[PDB]
């Protein structure tokens, strides 16, 4: 087997650490960004939601734009549940495909509940004689985000 | 017993509304103001159904320089992102690839880790080991 | 990461010279790369209505 051009396959070679390593690295590196929860030095959490459908961006101070109606008293203060990603300067959190509750946690708050702006709609056809015309309007909440917590234990 | 129109005005106004930037003479005449205000709502509500491919595009594009960046292109990133059970959004993805770019690399990382793994799964020809992120969840 | 408002738009935005040797190479392969440096398609803050391309210098 001498080297051609072809011969040689095309990519560098796979070096892929032993399963053995890699359960102690884990268990090490899981261990120390444990500690960093612990202590505290997280500076501003950001965090990936799924809500209403969507995913979305969310930091503590933020604002969203919810496109339904939700029953809620105006002010009340919600806790969304699914939650995809979390992320700090120094680490990062990721769900599969599910941040479990009891590592996360993140309130909101309603404030403001709507009816959107007149959505125009219309359908036409050529020389069919054949208009419709249609305006819409859509019911919407505001949310405020107050609080991205995250807790100690990760294992 | 004789009937007018007494309320024309109005009826005018109603279509001029929407008539008012327009160029050239589609912004007073109302002939030619119904014609171009017609055609304004047919465009306007085929917009609202482009826009979402549109928007979808950019998203698509800017995965793709974000990816290229760490040497990896558009269908391995996403691909592998799936293989590994993280659901998000190209919308959530490109946000991520513009507003923290050392998370992105973390995917990144993860990514072609995950397909690395998938290569010599499957060229090393045996069932038995399960690359650490090979392994697949079930929730409880 | 903190940087003032003014500083910060700036270098986001900065326009990049990329150098890029010729010699023995197919033409089509090369204006490929090229076209997409040029266009801002290497930019992850890349829109079609934003000035945002760089310069590419062939040699
Ligand atoms: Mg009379
Ligand atoms: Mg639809």
């Amino acid at each position: 087997v001498p080297k051609t051009s072809l011969g040689s396959p095309p990519w560098p070679d796979i070096v892929l650490p032993d399963p053995v390593e890699e359960t102690r690295h884990h268990a090490e590196v899981v261990g120390q960004v444990n500690e960093l929860i612990a202590a505290g030095r997280y500076g501003r959490l950001f965090a990936v939601v799924h809500f209403a459908g969507h995913q979305w961006k969310v930091t503590a101070e933020d604002l969203i734009l919810i496109e339904n109606e939700l029953d809620v008293a105006c002010g009340e203060r919600i806790r969304l549940e699914k939650v995809l990603l979390v992320g700090a300067d120094n680490f990062t959190l990721l769900g599969k495909p599910l941040l479990g509750k009891e590592l996360v946690r993140v309130e909101a708050t309603v404030i403001e509940k709507t009816e959107s702006w007149p959505k125009i709609n219309m359908k036409f056809q050529k020389r069919k004689n054949y208009q419709r015309k249609r305006i819409t309007v859509n019911p919407q909440t505001v949310l405020r985000i107050n609080s991205i917590e995250i807790a100690p234990c990760l294992c | 017993l004789r009937s007018r129109v007494t309320d024309r005005y109005w009826r005018v106004q109603e279509v001029l509304k929407h008539a008012r930037h327009f160029r050239g003479r589609k912004n007073r005449c109302y002939r030619l103001a119904v014609r171009a205000v017609t055609r304004a709502f047919v465009k306007c509500t085929r917009a609202r159904r482009l826009k979402k491919r549109s928007l979808r595009t950019l998203w698509i594009n800017r995965i793709t320089a974000a990816s290229q960046e760490h040497g990896l292109k558009y269908p391995a990133f996403i691909i592998n992102l799936i293989k590994c059970q993280v659901e998000l959004n190209r919308k959530v993805l490109a946000d991520l690839a513009i507003y923290e770019p050392k998370t992105f690399k973390s995917l990144a990382a993860l990514a072609k880790r995950r397909r690395e793994e998938g290569f010599a799964a499957a060229l090393g020809d045996g069932k038995e080991p399960d690359g650490i992120f090979s392994r697949v969840v079930q929730h409880r | 990461s903190s940087f003032s408002k003014a500083p910060q738009q700036w270098a986001t935005f900065a326009r990049v010279w990329y150098l890029l040797d010729g010699k023995m190479q197919p033409p089509g392969k090369l204006a490929a790369m090229a076209s997409v440096k040029l266009q801002g398609l290497h930019k992850p803050v890349y829109h079609q209505l934003s000035d945002c391309g760089d310069h590419v210098v062939i040699m």
